[PDB]
């Protein structure tokens, strides 16, 4: 029988990319990773 | 001689060519600095000088 689980996780969490910002139609050559890891890593609690 | 910058401030700071620049020069300045991921978790972090 299905039985689920769900530990409260807010949905700020689990950030999906939409529109812009996928990483793939943003230029390389150009583009620094960091400035997108650095805003998803800020609703961690907790250091990383 | 302390200069206090918002998240998004320093990526705006950051993104520009020639600060990256400053860094990389041989004799240039004398620039120590971690311009990349560091202490994401805690409030306060100091990146170099």
């Amino acid at each position: 029988d299905p039985v689920e689980v769900d530990m409260g996780r807010s949905e700020e969490n689990n950030i999906t990319q939409s529109g812009g910002t996928e990483w793939s139609k943003r230029d390389k050559s150009t583009y620094d990773p960091t400035d997108d890891i650095e805003a998803y890593a800020l609703n961690a609690s907790g250091v990383v | 001689n302390i200069i206090v910058f918002d998240p998004k401030g320093w990526a705006l700071f950051r993104s520009f060519k020639a600060v990256k620049e400053k860094l990389d020069t041989r004799r240039g300045s004398n620039s120590e600095l971690e311009t990349a991921v560091k202490d994401l978790g805690k409030a306060v972090s100091y990146k170099g000088m």
